[PDB]
């Protein structure tokens, strides 16, 4: 007996489903860590990070919310993006959008 | 003596620590309350003793085993958390997974 | 992309079929629904979702919730449901699924910098309690109260004095006034009751338009057939409730008499069991009438291997009575009854008994009403199995059941389920985090009318708040002004008409009682059961058509010795 | 149909005749009136007397009292009776027989639907105490006086400064407004002392405009002549009383150039024995002038074996003295003196002292102003027998005496006599509830202006409130607003006219002092002696009609250590 | 007449030329003036100066002070002087001799009737602390602070939800208004935060015409460069501070890229070392541009034995890293540097960091700010030696340069110098007095706009305020409406004319910034350096003009072991 | 630890008893304050060890004498009661004349 114990059921849940993705290698140029969240804008990252930005924009990292992807200095990885819904209006990050699209 | 709240909240903590100890001697198996005031105040005179915060952060683990704890009370634990003056000022122990 | 289960479960909270064990109980609750989109789940912190164009959008306050719940697991009488909670204005926007409209789809509960967040993951959220059974004999019951997960305390009571040690009665327009002045420095929300023993129907309307929400008719001030007959009258005009502890000593007539000076009207019968008093034996029959709202106090819930033995020797101090006279102890045999004790609990377990309360301080124990509820839903369990009603392998059946009874039940019997007793859209926002593992013991959070009023809390000079000593502290919510816009005085209809608020300079949110005269056992959620029941007088054995009802006493509960320091 | 009076005392407490011992003291108290109808006494519970058209009535709230103390054995200066109090509007209503008109004789304070009941049977009730020489050092000092027994509390200061440290002065208006702004949250009746020590009448005008009812003279603000002219110059136009602590240093003059200064005017002289301060040796021979209202502060209360001991080293904390020092020790033994410590305690019990008081934390105990009081009068009933005006074979006319030493006298002295200082219809219902074994040291209830304020209090969670540990806890009628209204700050005329009040948005109810100027001596409530009395400048024996004035040092006290933890 | 140098001491405190011990450390003040005139020196008590006619005049109210402190050894940014100190009206009239000019030469002070006296011989006072980094988590807070010398409190939050316990943010004009109202509840000057990380700038605007003072940018929000932007634009138009927490992550630039954003706009940058949050691992390189006005938070000062330890397990339990995963460990390796730690020590002594701050109870320690100053101090005159515009054999020019950091230069950064700050003609009197032995630990007296408002405080039964157990309690300061009277809420300029106080009903003194946007490096008193700082990439070494910057790590500490409990 | 008030409350009832107890073990006689602390903090640890209601109500009544108390303590004391967390939740203890 743990009190407040779960009984999970088991199996695997399937993330953003029915939804556009995309592939792209990504390398950190810099010579200092850069880490990327779940719902972060991907064409707007650090200009350190160089890969396609005009095949991101629109996109965020294919990952659990609230989770990361880790670029240390000289780190090529290809990473899987998922595209944002809603109403597809993105205002912030570097203000390269600020807008729909 | 001048204590301040902290001082004194800190007492209200060594009380709480004195019933559980008397419990611990008669050979009760310790509740929730009683096992956290209890390796928390080993802590505190670890501390005022001078040992080091890597130190009680490891000796914090051998206070209470499973079988001085009632049945659930280590899982209800995951880690004890205390401050306490140590000769170079206050500083945070943290014990991970206390009961085993 | 995919996750498993189990790793999902770490990071959001469990989903749909998973189930969690309440405490240390052998109550299990099966998550039903989850209005989540698998992927868009918001969560805080350093890199995660709620941050600037992300899980938070450009919105302005009034297209934005001042608080989000984040992936709270609700337990309410409506549901087990995985979902975020809104809140706006201190009152309940929404329940579905929070972030930017931005950039996330299926979004109800918008996020923008006017927005505060309480992370709820791995935790069970539900309304604060209400207990309609409160003696104001000290104010300190208010903080014990709010610690154990009651948000609204319905009572009288003038301090330490021999009528309110005795009855939930505050006598008169001078100590309603004053009580209704005291209320203001009270972190929940209060309504009070006023004496109902007088066989002259001014001087109750008199209390009435002073501020009380109800009447209390109780055997000390007299509880004959023509002072019920009176109250109820002065009920039906005035819009308010009546709660009965009727004559014990069977003086003025039996328990028949009692109910045709009733007439069919609406009544809360108070510790309907009958140990807390009323007609000796047989109090407890009143539960098949249609027009009886029935509570159980808590002292007896559930029955145990102590309770009569501390309920014997209870009698004794609070009457004077001595074991040496005969005619006492034969008094003392009369109050105290195994079989309507044992009785109590399978009839809660059939939703015969609709309410719990404490009747604090006073035969009762306010920081226990929700506690020993479980308790009572536990031994019930591991006794008589699953529920007729039940479906699945859970207990959600009768954890819908049993939340009701602390609940929504009380609300609608006061006539405030329109401000509190339930998470829906338009309510107060009055709710409690639980962890699972301190579910019904200690909550992790008490939110009164959107702020958090007490919490526990760690070492205050400590470099994070949850270093040793951690214990109960009042919050910015419990404090002055703040505390005076979170909580609620209930009045009747005619004070707040005549300006009682005004004229007293009541510093608080008002709210005012309705609907007391309509409400019927038929209106008590998941319990409304009319049974044929039959009291022996000579063994006091109690039967549901024909068949006799008992239980067998508890040696070790849960919710005990595991989390208490004494 | 008969009662035995033992069966009948166990019920409703002594009649006529019988004699109850106060504390663990020698003094016995004997019944000396009682005011029931035997078989009509008024008794509240379950199948008891106060219940509807039984002993509570049908009358609207404007017929019946708030509040009933049934069956109180009431000790104060005019008797020694058995008596219900009935309580109406926060003031004493009537001393009389309650009950329902309709089918009881004699009743003269109606009960009804709008009455609360204090069941006093068995306990003494007396009138709260009040302290005239309080050092608003900190305001934790107001509920340890209320735990006490002290409901009013009449001083200044402005916090922990070296001023207040040693004087009772509030200085100047921007203080003198701070503090009666901060009175508003303390549970006691509060007056302000202003700083009477200047040579300019319109500094002493302006203080009492902003509020004070009173000036104190004292020697460490310079206490000459020209000082003490003024502020009785002042104190004889505004109607406000002064309070004087005398030049110890002889020196601006001695004894009878302060009292040549003083030229006839009405004044009070705090610690008149001299160890808190005053002309060395003789500031004692104040007490046979006629103008001169003499109080003792209470550590030279009663004279004991450690008395000498912490006063001759609390002389060596407070003014830094030093053993070394020759020339210290010869002030050492100029103002701490075995002689007239001994001699207080027979002039209080002869009445040529007329109150007793404090000095908190100021050479003073702020929670033993009652309990010395008794202490006194013990060790006076075992030295001294029986008072030359005592009839009977009991203690009464000597506990007349000493009760009003803190309760009506320091009324009369400070011009409050018309609102609070004893158990009189009108007056503020200011009320401690006593049980006879532990009478003058820890009280049952403390009713401030008809709410219980303070009270002991068992276990908050308990089923009951007797439970352990029980310790003194604030109730409803010491919350906000219920305070306000509750209490009383009490205002100078000039301060009243002015409108302080409304300016400084007070919120408690306001009293206005008068009648200051015209107390003397002989007003003094059985303590009005005013004896011809020599101190020797050489030996400092004090001599009355040229007897030596003596009593010897207690070794063991009641009230003591039967009662206290520490 | 002549005296010795140590009997005058003795009497009087230090004079010109003496030196005095700061608590247990190795630092030394030397009495740099003396304001007095030798021989008029004012001292109160029995038998001394301030009396009638002496050291007292006969001046009225208007032209004398409510309070003096007598003979204060003043410690500030603007000199180490012996002097007394004049409060009128709440605030400090001056700083100079006080007597009475009708019989003493150069009185700058009239003392008349009207006048408090508090003295200061041989205590040091300060001005009131202000912390600029709190998070509301709990109201406990406030006492702690103020006990330890704190008097303004600067900080976001709305209890212990997950947005407060990581960031300082009221979000939103619900919030805001809240936490607005339960200010007046504390005995504190407070100014609240909101929440900055948006790129709308109406949801903003609406922040600051609610009341918020500033707005902090936190990169648990997202601390984007359209956001730092966006509210730096609304700081520069509505005259309010920003305070960041920059983008640790690099996520979405490096710090070359928030700096950019900010584009030499006024800024205070929190915990600049890094530990606390920021641009991993050079967000320390701020400290060299002129626009930036850079603090540290406390957990990190000074650099010791055992601050690793406790740095590297307290991000895996705020984050909740766990050791196990490797990207975990490389992410704590990033935050916790030895480096930073070891130069921030050095870059403090230099004056290139110039506030200190807690980061209460979310990495930070409420009750250490004053004390982890005085042992950063301490350990750099043990390893450093004296500072280079050091003059004499004393420390006076280090103690000027780190009493900056929590006073004068937290109140410039927020615009708030013109009320707090420093012991200056015209600003509130929030005063520390501090007996030497315990300077900078447990001070002897908190005064708070004038009256004391908490203060370490004796048995309360006492006959004096001495005996023990000598524990903290509040004061009539701390009280009810004096409090309001003697607190401050600040405003931004636009709450304050759209009318917030008055909608709100804030009872206590309000007070509005201004000067925000002007402020620059240059301006924080003796703490302008604008150092050539590079942090090398791959080792993280700290070097100024090439040369490294390190110190050594403390074994054990003053102001420590010797003076707490536990 | 999550301390109720409740808990809280009963810290003070254990300090007390303490203070008792060690008075006790000088062979002092015991005054009114210390007797209740005494006899009070024996019922909280027999409910900790798992004694019946009906046992302590009978155990309570031999933890002191009228030989170690002072005169009429028995007489101001006519009953003692208390509530503690027994293993089937809290129940009131009555202990009727304690001291004979
Ligand atoms: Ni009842
Ligand atoms: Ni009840
Ligand atoms: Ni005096
Ligand atoms: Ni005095
Ligand atoms: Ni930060
Ligand atoms: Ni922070």
């Amino acid at each position: 007996m743990i009190p407040g114990e779960y009984h999970v059921k088991p199996g695997q849940i399937a993330l953003n489903t029915g939804r556009a993705t995309c592939r792209v290698v990504v390398e950190n140029h810099g010579d200092r860590p850069i880490q990327v969240g779940s719902h972060y804008h991907f064409a707007e990252v650090n200009p350190a990070l160089k890969f396609d930005r005009q095949q991101a924009a629109g996109y965020r990292l294919n990952i659990p919310a609230g989770t990361a992807v880790r670029f240390e200095p000289g780190q090529k990885r290809e990473v899987e993006l998922v595209a944002f819904a809603g109403h597809r209006a993105v205002f912030g990050f570097r203000g390269e959008v600020m807008g729909p699209l | 003596m001048e204590l301040t709240p902290r001082e004194k909240d800190k007492l209200l903590l060594f009380t709480a620590a004195l019933v559980a100890e008397r419990r611990l001697a008669r050979g009760l198996k310790l509740n929730y309350p009683e096992s956290v005031a209890l390796i928390s105040a080993f802590i505190m005179e670890g501390a005022r003793d001078g040992k080091s915060v890597a130190s009680l952060m490891e000796e914090g683990r051998h206070v209470l085993t499973r079988e001085q704890v009632m049945e659930g009370v280590p899982e209800m634990i995951p880690d004890i958390q205390v401050e306490a003056t140590f000769p170079d000022g206050s500083k945070l122990v943290t014990v991970h997974n206390p009961i085993i | 992309s995919n996750i498993s289960r189990q790793a999902y479960a770490d990071m959001f909270g469990p989903t749909v079929g998973d189930k969690v064990r309440l405490a240390d109980t052998e109550l299990w609750i099966e998550v039903e629904d989850d209005l989540t989109t698998y992927g868009e789940e918001v969560k805080f912190g350093g890199g995660k979702v709620i941050r600037d164009g992300m899980g938070q959008g450009q919105m302005l306050a009034a297209d934005c919730v001042d608080l989000v719940l984040t992936n709270a697991l609700i337990v309410d009488h409506w549901g087990i449901v995985k979902a975020d909670i809104g809140v706006k204005d201190g009152r309940i926007f929404a329940i579905g699924k929070a972030g930017n409209p931005d950039i996330q789809p299926n979004v109800t509960i918008p996020i923008g910098a006017a927005t505060e967040v309480i992370a709820a993951e791995g935790k069970i959220v539900t309304a604060g309690g209400i207990d309609t059974h409160i003696h104001w004999i000290c104010p300190q019951q208010a903080e014990e109260a709010l610690v154990s997960g009651v948000t609204t305390m319905v009572g009288g009571g003038t301090g330490p004095a021999a009528g309110t040690h005795a009855t939930t009665c505050t006598p008169g327009p001078w100590y309603i006034s004053r009580m209704l002045q005291a209320a203001d420095s009270l972190p929940v929300n209060i309504g009070l009751l006023g004496k109902g023993n007088v066989s002259q129907p001014d001087a109750l309307r008199e209390q009435v338009a002073a501020g009380v929400i109800g009447l209390k008719i109780h055997e000390d001030w007299g509880a004959t057939p023509a002072a019920i007959d009176c109250a109820l009258t002065v009920a039906d005009e005035m819009d308010i409730q009546v709660a009965l502890h009727s004559d014990t000593l069977n003086e003025s007539g039996f328990v028949e008499d009692t109910l045709a000076a009733i007439g069919g009207r609406t009544i809360h019968t108070f510790h309907t069991e009958g140990a807390g008093g009323g007609h000796a034996p047989d109090i407890i029959t009143a539960c098949a009438h249609p027009n009886i709202l029935p509570s159980s106090t808590n002292p007896t819930l559930p029955y145990t291997l102590n309770t009569i033995d501390e309920h014997l020797d209870m009698l004794m101090v609070c009457h004077h009575l001595d074991p040496d006279i005969a005619e006492d102890v034969a008094f003392a045999e009369s109050r105290i009854r195994r079989e309507t004790i044992a009785a109590e609990d399978v009839l809660h377990d059939l939703g015969a008994f609709s309410l719990t309360s404490s009747d604090s301080q006073a035969m009762g124990r306010v920081g226990e009403v929700i506690l020993r509820t479980w308790q009572v839903a536990h031994r019930m369990k591991v006794q008589r199995g699953a529920l007729a009603e039940e479906t699945g392998d859970n207990d959600n059946f009768r954890v819908k059941r049993y939340i009701a009874k602390y609940t929504i039940n009380p609300a609608l019997t006061h006539g405030i389920a329109h401000e509190v007793g339930s998470i829906e859209v338009g309510k107060l926002a009055d709710l409690v985090v639980w962890s699972p593992a301190f579910f019904g013991v200690k909550p992790a959070t008490v939110i009164k009318g959107g702020m958090i009023a007490i919490a526990p809390m760690g070492d205050i000079n400590a470099s994070i708040p949850t270093p040793q000593p951690v214990h109960y502290r009042p919050m910015f919510g419990a404090l002055g002004s703040a505390r005076h816009h979170c909580r609620l005085t209930f009045l009747s209809q005619a004070a707040a008409a005549n300006g009682v608020a005004e004229r007293l300079n009541l510093r608080s949110a008002i709210a005012v009682v309705k609907g007391c005269r309509t409400v019927q056992k038929a209106d008590m959620v998941h319990n409304s059961l009319q049974p044929n029941i039959t009291v022996d007088a000579q063994t006091y054995e109690v039967r549901v058509d024909g068949e006799l009802i008992t239980s067998e006493p508890a040696d070790v509960l849960p919710m005990a010795q595991r989390y208490f320091l004494f």
